[PDB]
RNA sequence: AGUAAACUGAGAGUAGAGUGCUUAGUUGAACAGGGCCCUGAAGCGCGUACACACCGCCCGUCACCCUCCUCAAGUAUACUUCAAAGG
RNA sequence: AAUAGGUUUGGUCCUAGCCUUUCUAUUAGCUCUUAGUAAGAUUACACAUGCAAGCAUCCCCGUUCCAGUGAGUUCACCCUCUAAAUCACCACGAUCAAAAGGGACAAGCAUCAAGCACGCAGCAAUGCAGCUCAAAACGCUUAGCCUAGCCACACCCCCACGGGAAACAGCAGUGAUUAACCUUUAGCAAUAAACGAAAGUUUAACUAAGCUAUACUAACCCCAGGGUUGGUCAAUUUCGUGCCAGCCACCGCGGUCACACGAUUAACCCAAGUCAAUAGAAGCCGGCGUAAAGAGUGUUUUAGAUCACCCCCUCCCCAAUAAAGCUAAAACUCACCUGAGUUGUAAAAAACUCCAGUUGACACAAAAUAGACUACGAAAGUGGCUUUAACAUAUCUGAACACACAAUAGCUAAGACCCAAACUGGGAUUAGAUACCCCACUAUGCUUAGCCCUAAACCUCAACAGUUAAAUCAACAAAACUGCUCGCCAGAACACUACGAGCCACAGCUUAAAACUCAAAGGACCUGGCGGUGCUUCAUAUCCCUCUAGAGGAGCCUGUUCUGUAAUCGAUAAACCCCGAUCAACCUCACCACCUCUUGCUCAGCCUAUAUACCGCCAUCUUCAGCAAACCCUGAUGAAGGCUACAAAGUAAGCGCAAGUACCCACGUAAAGACGUUAGGUCAAGGUGUAGCCC
């Protein structure tokens, strides 16, 4: 079998920056609440505190992920860069916005 | 050759060297992509645990993982040294154990 | 081995052993000799031999051979206030033709001794600095000066560590 | 001596030719147009030159000719 | 060559058990001359990419896998150059 | 690369790459006591905050310096001329040093070979058409440099009016980023700088401190760790694991007795360090018949050489080349007369019978003998006859930047066509036969005119001059060298490839890399094996043709394999198969089921594993005659080899053969039959090493 196998479609890899690591440790406690891991699965990539940075972007290139902002910037260079690779940030500032934002990548990964 | 020849080719050009898989550098920082085992060549036989790695680079490699287990995963951090595996055609990196995610082996 | 006939003139040695240094006039020299002949003899061989040493030591003089352009070999100087100066080398020894050279436009052994001294007034014993200019880099080299801390701590009373702190 | 520094040539040459053959078609595309980017090249080589010299058009009369085709 | 072929007896071993084995004897042949074609031996060579040795070695086509490279449609992006000029 | 070492092979020699040992620096792992000193972001990415230039009776002066960085990159050095500045003021000068002029000045790529105005003259007008470049122009890429220091830059647009925009490459500090990570200390006391007439003032320059094993020096009653221990290369005990887990700089290790893995013990090296990764230091005077390499051929320029001059012995002639003409032998075709067959080969078929044989007529094809000669030509090539024209150079080397040539095959156009002949068709063969064999026939070979520009174009041995003197000389081949010049070569493979460029070439040619991969490839040998390998002589129940009786078919007897059974084992090509067994109804017995015993017939036992640990006893070549100690000699003292009797380097104890002995001879048959080969058979004759079992 092929050493590199394929990432099936129904796995949602994601990226989350905060701006204060309370935050974030918030995000990680919801993302630990994830029980339809038969239908979908969400992986963690890399978490971290502080704004989007090019490791990343390239993380988030590296695994297909999406990169979630909680009360964080990006950059032009940073935002330019995320379009030339193809990633997607996703900057929120309200943590129901940010779950809701959350489950709709999720249900567009789910089988119609 | 000739005194008028080797004045006219002058000194011996040496080629820039060749850039190894650290690309002239002592260690790189990499993320763990996927584990798996591959077979050494001829007269040896064993299921050599790898990894392929993509580099701080770009450069995704095949990545030797030394001694006796490991658990190394997915969207883990690795250092990575030169050093190939000589019955691995193509392994020329190599894991260091004990540093990031990658942890000294247990003993026995 | 190295290549080539007599390889000793393509030795740094060999070509130190010039005694010719032209005077400051000398600008130019044209080698006029020819391949063969038992009269041009020595004039092959101050070519072959002696023209390496003298380029040696005047890297500033141009010099030109000319083969077979005239009947017999012949030297030609230009000097810078525009005088020729014709030597006739046919019949003569290449070691007589340096020594005539030597004589008529080389600088005697009085005028390079004295070259050689001002030059020695350039490194004074005196100077510290770079081993590559002075003998001595620190006044700390001098036996019965204090020396270096790196090798020999100095006492506590003569450091700003302790000076400050018995101060303040 | 023994041929087998000739028979490693014997057989790559051996296999060339077979491989030319295979794909003569689609390497006769290929070359074709690798001849017209040489063309346009070399008028953009030329263009080059009166422009950088102050005309604004090319030389009166002058018409640039294919260098590099068959006829 | 007292060979093959045919015939007869005995022994070993068993409590008994062989169309087997070991062994003694009787009768008693045919061919043995050509050949180097076939398969080998010896002598003297030749060749050799074989050397646990021809049951040796070995080339190419046709998968999976892994590594690198090249060509390439259309398109996008980035970089480079301009004034080193003219009115 | 050195005082070198390891690694190609069955082995030797040569060549060759790779690696080892030495010395630094960075980074990682693990570990770390003190003092002194030195040094100290990965990044020209973005920067919070604080500070870093003031001085001074107002003017000026300074903030154009110091400090920083290494992006860009021959503005740095020498000469000429000559501003600004210092010597209060002119110095009628020195010192220092711009601009300008001249010269010099990095690396890689020539697959960057042409640049495209790059020159000159003239007072001007204007005229001429030149200028740089294979001795590397132009161009692309890389990099701060020649370190008492210098150059360049100062957020970007080379510049900085203007614009983008709001600037730490000043000190301290921070985000991002990288394998890489110093304190948001103090003082102007010293020195240096700025300012002042000066006392003085200011200064993140600098000084004295802070942090950090990166280095050096020194020391310590207590306090040592890191790596290594198969060879290179200093140094391992007991266990575990069993080609697994793992290790490895190189060669390699591990598949049930691991000095190589893991643990443990001990030892070794270095030591507050250790040494894993990475980087640098250490590489042109060697080669080119066969290892990489004399570019298919000849001829220049600028140059280089001393082989030029004197001064010379084979000029000339044999198969150079071009053109025109010519034909002896053999074919083809046709005609007459005969024949019924011809052709084909190990043997056939198919094919042809307007076929075959005799005779005559008979070519745009090809050139027996000579040639045992060795000539001509630059090479490629050139060997039938005649004629014509005709075979460079009164020094040598020399163009891959040019010119002219270049077997065969091939392309285009027009002709010839005997024979041969890719392809193709048929026949045969074969498991198949897109081959080898047979037949037919085309492109093509020929002429003319253009192309194409390739050969194992190799005599794989460059041109010219010279030597046989020696230190002859790795091996082989075709002895070893000297001078000089040009060309070419630098591990294997990728690769007679890709890309670029050129070309009447278009499935082409020439030039010609890189990435990934490997630790070899390679050249020449030694010995043996093997050969559908040569010659010679043979086989003596024997290789063939022969001779006699059998087996293979039938039934039975017996062994084996398969199948079957709850129900052994071993042998199992020659060299197993009425074999271990000169022997199984119980027993034998080792198997199967059930039941029973546990210090047991034994100071226990085991027919448990391993014949690939062995002794013992044997098979096999052997229906052989060779093995081997000790010496000697040869090969330049390499693996290796060692015979000539009119003898030339072999001498050889011992073992086997032989000789003897047994049986009825001196014959025959037995017996004997070495060293080794098949890890051949046998742990189930017995014994026994190692591992396993002990209710
Ligand atoms: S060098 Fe002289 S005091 Fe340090
Ligand atoms: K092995
Ligand atoms: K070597
Ligand atoms: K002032
Ligand atoms: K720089
Ligand atoms: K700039
Ligand atoms: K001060
Ligand atoms: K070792
Ligand atoms: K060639
Ligand atoms: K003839
Ligand atoms: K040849
Ligand atoms: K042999
Ligand atoms: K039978
Ligand atoms: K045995
Ligand atoms: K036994
Ligand atoms: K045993
Ligand atoms: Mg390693
Ligand atoms: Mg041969
Ligand atoms: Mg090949
Ligand atoms: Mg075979
Ligand atoms: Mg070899
Ligand atoms: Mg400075
Ligand atoms: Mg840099
Ligand atoms: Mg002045
Ligand atoms: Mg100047
Ligand atoms: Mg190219
Ligand atoms: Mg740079
Ligand atoms: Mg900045
Ligand atoms: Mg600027
Ligand atoms: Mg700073
Ligand atoms: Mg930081
Ligand atoms: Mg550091
Ligand atoms: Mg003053
Ligand atoms: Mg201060
Ligand atoms: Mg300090
Ligand atoms: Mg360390
Ligand atoms: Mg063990
Ligand atoms: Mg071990
Ligand atoms: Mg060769
Ligand atoms: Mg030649
Ligand atoms: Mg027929
Ligand atoms: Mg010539
Ligand atoms: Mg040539
Ligand atoms: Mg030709
Ligand atoms: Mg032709
Ligand atoms: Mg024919
Ligand atoms: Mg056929
Ligand atoms: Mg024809
Ligand atoms: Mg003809
Ligand atoms: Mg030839
Ligand atoms: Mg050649
Ligand atoms: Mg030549
Ligand atoms: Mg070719
Ligand atoms: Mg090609
Ligand atoms: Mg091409
Ligand atoms: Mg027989
Ligand atoms: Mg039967
Ligand atoms: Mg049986
Ligand atoms: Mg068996
Ligand atoms: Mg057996
Ligand atoms: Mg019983
Ligand atoms: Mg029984
Ligand atoms: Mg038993
Ligand atoms: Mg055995
Ligand atoms: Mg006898
Ligand atoms: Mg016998
Ligand atoms: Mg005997
Ligand atoms: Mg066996």
């Amino acid at each position: 079998p092929k050493e590199k196998r394929e990432r099936d479609s129904n796995v949602l890899s994601v990226i989350i920056k905060g701006d204060v690591d309370g935050s974030v440790e918030a995000i990680l406690n919801i993302i630990d609440t994830y029980d339809a891991s038969h239908e979908c699965e969400l992986e963690l990539v890399h978490f971290g505190v502080g704004d989007v940075s090019a490791n990343d972007v390239n993380l988030a290139e590296t695994f297909d992920g999406v990169i979630y902002g909680f009360n964080v910037n990006a950059g032009n260079v940073i935002q330019q860069s995320a379009a030339k690779k193809g990633v997607k940030i996703k900057l929120h500032k309200i943590i129901y916005r940010l779950v809701e934002d959350l489950q709709e990548e999720l249900s567009s990964r789910l089988p119609c | 050759a000739t005194l008028n020849q080797m004045h006219r080719l002058g000194p011996p050009k040496r080629p820039p060297r060749k850039l190894g898989p650290t690309e002239g550098r002592p260690q790189l920082k990499g993320v763990v992509l996927c584990t798996f085992t591959r077979k050494p060549k001829k007269p040896n036989s064993a299921n050599r645990k790898c990894c392929r790695v993509r580099l701080s680079t770009g450069r995704e490699a095949v990545c030797f993982i030394p001694g006796e287990g490991h658990t190394l995963q997915e969207h883990q951090i690795v250092l990575v040294e030169g050093g190939r595996t000589q019955d691995l055609p193509g392994v020329k990196l190599t894991v260091v154990r004990g540093k990031y995610d990658c942890g000294h082996v247990q003993k026995k | 081995p190295m290549k080539g006939r007599f390889p000793i003139r393509r030795t740094l040695q060999y070509l130190s052993q010039g005694n010719v240094v032209f005077k400051d006039s000398v600008k130019v020299m044209t080698v006029n000799y020819n391949t063969h002949g038992e009269l041009g003899e020595g004039a092959r061989k101050f070519v072959f031999f002696n023209i390496p040493q003298i380029q040696y030591k005047n890297p500033w003089v141009q010099i030109m051979m000319f083969k077979n352009m005239t009947p017999s070999p012949f030297l030609r100087f230009y000097l810078d206030s525009g005088e020729q100066v014709l030597v006739d080398v046919e019949t003569k020894s290449n070691k007589e033709i340096m020594e005539h050279i030597r004589k008529i436009l080389g600088k005697n052994e009085e005028t390079l001794r004295e070259e050689e001294e001002e030059k020695k007034q350039l490194s004074h014993p005196a100077n510290f600095g770079p081993r590559k200019y002075c003998l001595r880099e620190c006044i700390c080299e001098v036996e019965g000066q204090v020396p270096c801390p790196s090798l020999v701590p100095l006492p506590k009373e003569m450091r700003g560590k302790y000076k400050a702190a018995l101060k303040a | 001596k023994n041929v087998l520094k000739i028979r490693r040539r014997k057989m790559n040459h051996h296999k060339y030719r077979k491989l030319v053959k295979k794909t003569r078609f689609l390497r006769r595309k290929v070359q074709e147009g690798r001849l017209r980017r040489k063309q346009i090249k070399f008028e953009k080589d030329l263009r080059r030159i009166w422009l950088k010299a102050g005309l604004k058009e090319a030389p009166e009369g002058w018409q640039t000719p294919k260098i590099y085709l068959r006829g």
